[PDB]
RNA sequence: UCGGUACGGUUUGUGUAGGAUAGGUGGGAGACUGUGAAACCUCGACGCCAGUUGGGGCGGAGUCGUUGUUGAAAUACCAC
RNA sequence: GGAGCUUGACUGCGAGACUUACAAGUCAAGCAGGGACGAAAGUCGGGAUUAGUGAUCCGGCACCCCCGAGUGGAAGGGGUG
């Protein structure tokens, strides 16, 4: 009646601990969520559970007769086809039985003739053992709910933030028992994670969810488990219990070092004192002392730097100007009849659900790929920084010093001579995060050196593409206050209903329907009051049931 | 920040050696072809 | 819910554990109520469908059949559907019959099939599987002995099989038996559910068993009963 | 009074195809003796995907209900 | 100082010596197994040398399968790292 446990487990990368004395247990049924800074060990702790991982000291145990599946914040998806994505696990345990009945299919008497019962005869039974006879007629039923691509669709390059709609559709597929998942609102759209509320609602089976936004966790959960400094949390309630009780910990720990360092300063002047005429200066209060001056070191620090952006040289009338514009791809014409002048001095926010084509619209911009009709102005009055989805800056072979400061030692930023080990340190990475790889590092720190050697140009159009992910509430903040400070123009794609509805002025929507998958409408105004426009120039309050994954 | 490691075998996995590795230079577990006399021959060797 | 089926409930009390000796009694309580008619008994067992080494599937060759037409299809030709037809088989065809099974017409009830005529067969078993019309030799009908077979279905080779939700569903025939009729087919499952308990049952293997007509009651029956039925 | 456990009564499960499947499995050719018909009562809890069955007013005045039907399966009613 | 491959930063030993109250510490040609490099001759049992360390007790771990408190096992002990 349980299906995972630890024993005192404790697992550290470096000297940097990531548990110590975690004792815990989970029961079948358990929505479980699990918050946390950035770094502080989300998936560390659930590499172990999904078994790849072995702790450092203690034992990692699943149950016996239960099973796992894992979803990581990178799903390594092999490039073979779509409709390979969907039984090569999941139904992933046929497939290598499936083989044997393709050599079995016409039924020759020939080479067999005791296998003729025996050896076919367990593929009669597991053909029906686990129900799953034709596997591609439910496969149908399956992809008609995650909203997948078509089925003949090799993933070469052409899928975006579409590849986790496919992974999602691998291990809800496999129906396991423990299910563990780093981020699945990562990349989605607000249909799809609102699907997604409900078949981890209606579930058998234990649930693990690390998640960073506020609206998953409310929904999916029911316990919550966080990581602090190695040491862990069980609580019950939601994801504004976590910020209530994490703001009080922090306080009241940090009133025993206003309390400590208080009691250490008469400690010293007696130590400093000299000795009087014939006593001895009592040799029980130096080991009092110099025991004490070693829990004045390791209990307080902290650190958090603050994002900034750049400032670059000064903007004209003109940004950027397109004008009837058209591009898709081969009979998938994703872009008709769009025309607009981007502004000066506001933040510009693409709104559409994916597989739309937000991020090829910042291709032609950028220049990597031209339109077939329409115009793309310029100007000359603009110096071009793009941040980009696939972080493909980042080299995960090489380190940190040497992913954004290409191994020398003062890099241009602001056409100006700041050094590089001060310049890496400004986003976090110091002293010993310096030396350590790309790969290695977490989902942040990945979207954190994505920052530092694309905003190293320091131009004055900047084009964001999916910032709001995979960074927690206090980061999230300091890149919120970081683009309402700039001088003009920072463009952003984003899924988050309320990172566009605090920072935005100009909508780029994308109101496609049956007839045209291609229409865009161009916007002035704050996201907020966007929506009752739209409440009006299309239908009255139309703008659902649930898909089943699977009817067994 | 030096820690010893050991050098289990691939074969057999006895644990032959044990030395000393940077463990920020080299976060992953080293590999080298070391003897190992259970098997009489040279094999390969990571760490534990 | 019926005003009869209440009292035919009135005359099994919930509590007392019942015998073989009694529930053939209770039968003719039911007989004399409902339909006489194929009477069923479940087995709850201390298992765990899950694995392999605790997967449960028999057979049971029951003394005096099941009260069924065991209608016998037969996919030969030659003398192989001569000596299945002179058996009791009512449905004897070839590979020209699999372009009548999916014409809507499966009016049979088992398919003892050759290894001969198996040319398009393993496709159309496919609407055969989940509709539970597919042959298998562990069922005794892919097989190169398709004459004895045949009376075999006859005789009452009807085979059980834990479903995943732990429960044994099995028959013991019509109430057109005998009273100590039903025990000789009603011990002869159990002591087949016996030999097929695996390596690794924990517990109690047989926690609870009982009997029930079509459409009447069930009746509990006391598991330490496992060696005189009769 | 609030809990743990064991037994027992009732109940919930809603893409796409038709009466949106009352879930799994074995059995299954019939079921109820009643207006299945409507009302101030609408499985007033279900409530959205909704008509799934009653807080039940008819009060033997008596119809519904195998429906062989396109679907992966559909229908009673009962049992595990 | 630079470049190309590599793991000898080995396993089984070790005649003879330096230093030395003892405990320690140091050097070691040469023999075999299995390697690296070199066309070969040969060199390689960490680093130009000398510091970067801590006895015994009692415990931990991995392996060898040595004893197993009547016998078969086990608990525990033991051995080489
Ligand atoms: N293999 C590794 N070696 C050294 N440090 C690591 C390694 N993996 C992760 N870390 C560091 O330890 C922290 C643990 O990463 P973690 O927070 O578990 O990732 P996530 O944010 O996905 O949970 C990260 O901040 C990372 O910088
Ligand atoms: N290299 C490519 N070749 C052809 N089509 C592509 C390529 N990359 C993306 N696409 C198409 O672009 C469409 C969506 O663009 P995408 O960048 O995924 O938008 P978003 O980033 O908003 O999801 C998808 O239909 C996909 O088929
Ligand atoms: O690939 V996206 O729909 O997150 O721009
Ligand atoms: O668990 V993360 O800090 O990679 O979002
Ligand atoms: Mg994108
Ligand atoms: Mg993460
Ligand atoms: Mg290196
Ligand atoms: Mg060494
Ligand atoms: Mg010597
Ligand atoms: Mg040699
Ligand atoms: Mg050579
Ligand atoms: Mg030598
Ligand atoms: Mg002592
Ligand atoms: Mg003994
Ligand atoms: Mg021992
Ligand atoms: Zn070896």
């Amino acid at each position: 009646e349980f299906i995972y446990t630890m024993k005192k487990v404790r697992k550290a990368h470096g000297d940097k601990v990531i548990l110590d004395d975690v004792t815990l247990s989970f029961y079948p049924g358990a929505k479980i969520g699990v918050v946390g800074p950035n770094g502080a060990g989300k998936s560390s702790v659930l590499r172990i559970m999904a078994g790849l991982d072995k702790p450092n000291n203690g034992d990692a145990f699943l149950a016996t007769g239960a099973t796992v599946g894992i979803l990581q914040q990178e799903p390594p998806l092999n490039e073979d086809k779509t409709v390979r994505g969907n039984v090569e696990e999941g139904m992933g345990d046929i497939k290598i039985k499936l083989d044997r009945f393709n050599e079995v299919a016409e039924l020759m008497a020939t080479d067999y003739t005791d296998e003729l019962m025996e050896e076919m005869g367990r593929l009669q039974e597991e053909l029906d053992h686990a129900d799953a006879w034709d596997l591609d007629a439910q496969l149908e039923q399956a992809m008609d709910a995650l909203r997948c691509p078509p089925a003949d669709e090799p993933v070469t390059n052409l899928s975006g933030g579409e590849r986790r709609r496919v992974a999602l559709c691998k291990l809800l597929l496999s129906k396991p028992d423990l299910l563990l998942l780093d981020e699945p609102t990562n990349h989605l759209d607000a249909e799809s994670v609102q699907w997604l509320e409900q078949h981890l609602a209606s579930y058998p089976g234990a649930i693990l969810a690390v998640t960073h936004d506020r609206y998953f966790l409310d929904n999916v959960a029911e316990w919550i488990l966080e990581l602090d400094r190695g040491r862990a949390y069980p609580y019950e309630g939601n994801y504004s219990t976590y910020l209530e009780k994490k703001a009080e910990r922090l306080a009241v720990q940090g009133r025993k070092d206003a309390k400590l360092q208080k009691r250490l300063t008469e400690e010293l002047a007696w130590v400093r004192s000299g000795a009087k005429a014939r006593q001895a200066k009592s040799k029980a209060r130096l080991q009092r002392y110099e025991e004490m001056a070693a829990e004045a070191e390791k209990t307080r620090k902290l650190d958090f730097e603050e994002i900034q952006i750049p400032v670059g040289p000064r903007l004209g009338n003109v940004v950027v100007e397109v004008d009837h514009l058209d591009k898709g791809y081969d009979g998938r014409a994703l872009i008709k009849d769009l025309s607009f002048s981007l502004p000066r001095n506001g933040i510009v926010g693409v709104i559409g659900p994916n597989g739309v084509g937000k991020t090829t619209l910042f291709k032609t911009i950028v220049g990597l790929e031209t339109p077939d009709s329409g115009s793309v102005k310029v100007g000359e009055t603009v110096k071009l920084s793009y941040v980009d989805q696939a972080r493909a800056g980042i080299d995960p072979r090489k380190t940190v010093w040497e992913v954004v400061s290409d191994g020398l030692d003062y890099i241009q930023v602001g056409q100006t001579e700041v050094p590089s080990r001060a310049y890496v340190s400004a986003f976090g990475f110091k002293g010993p995060d310096q030396q350590k790889p790309a790969g290695v590092l977490s989902g942040g720190e990945r979207n954190r050196l994505n920052l530092a050697l694309t905003l190293k140009q320091g131009g004055n159009l900047i084009l964001l593409d999916e910032p709001t992910n995979d960074l927690d509430v206090e980061t999230l903040g300091s890149l919120e206050n970081a683009l309402l400070n700039f001088p003009g123009c920072a463009v952003v794609i984003s899924h988050d209903r309320w990172f566009l509805d605090r920072t935005c002025t100009h909508i780029l929507a994308w109101e496609g329907d049956d007839d045209n998958e291609a229409k865009w409408f161009w916007f002035e105004g704050n996201f907020g009051a966007y929506e009752e426009n739209k409440v009006e120039r299309l239908g009255v309050d139309a703008a659902v049931t649930h898909r089943k994954l699977t009817r067994g | 920040v030096r820690p010893k490691i050991t050098l289990a075998c691939e074969v057999c996995k006895h644990r032959n050696y044990i030395t000393k590795k940077n463990r920020r230079n080299d976060p992953d577990r080293l590999e080298l072809k070391k003897f190992c006399p259970n098997c009489g021959k040279h094999q390969a060797h990571r760490e534990t | 819910t019926s005003k009869a089926y209440r009292a035919a409930a009135a005359k099994v009390d919930r509590t007392n554990l019942y015998t073989p000796l009694q529930a053939a009694k209770l039968a003719k309580e039911t007989s004399s109520t409902k339909q006489d008619a194929t009477v069923e008994v479940a087995i709850r067992l201390g298992v765990d469908p899950r694995k392999a080494d605790q997967m449960v599937r028999g057979t049971v060759n029951l003394p005096h059949g099941t009260g069924k037409t065991a209608r016998v299809a037969v996919f030969a030709v030659g003398e192989k559907a001569d000596a299945a037809v002179a058996a009791g088989a009512d449905v004897v065809g070839s590979d020209d019959l699999i372009e009548r099974i999916q014409g809507g017409w499966l009016e049979f009830d088992a398919a003892i099939a050759t290894p001969d005529q198996m040319a398009k067969v393993g496709r159309i078993a496919r609407v055969l599987g989940p509709r539970g019309l597919m042959p298998n030799p562990k069922t005794g009908t892919v097989t190169a002995d398709v004459a004895k077979a045949v009376a075999d279905i006859k005789g009452g080779k009807i085979n059980f099989r834990v479903d995943k939700q732990a429960n044994l569903h099995f028959v013991i025939g019509k109430a057109s038996f005998d009273e100590k009729l039903l025990a000789e087919n009603y011990g002869a499952a159990i002591d087949e559910v016996l030999r097929l308990k695996p390596s690794s049952s924990k517990g109690r293997y047989l926690k609870k068993i009982t009997v029930s007509t079509t459409t009447g009651p069930g009746i509990p029956v006391d598991p330490s009963i496992t060696r005189n039925f009769a």
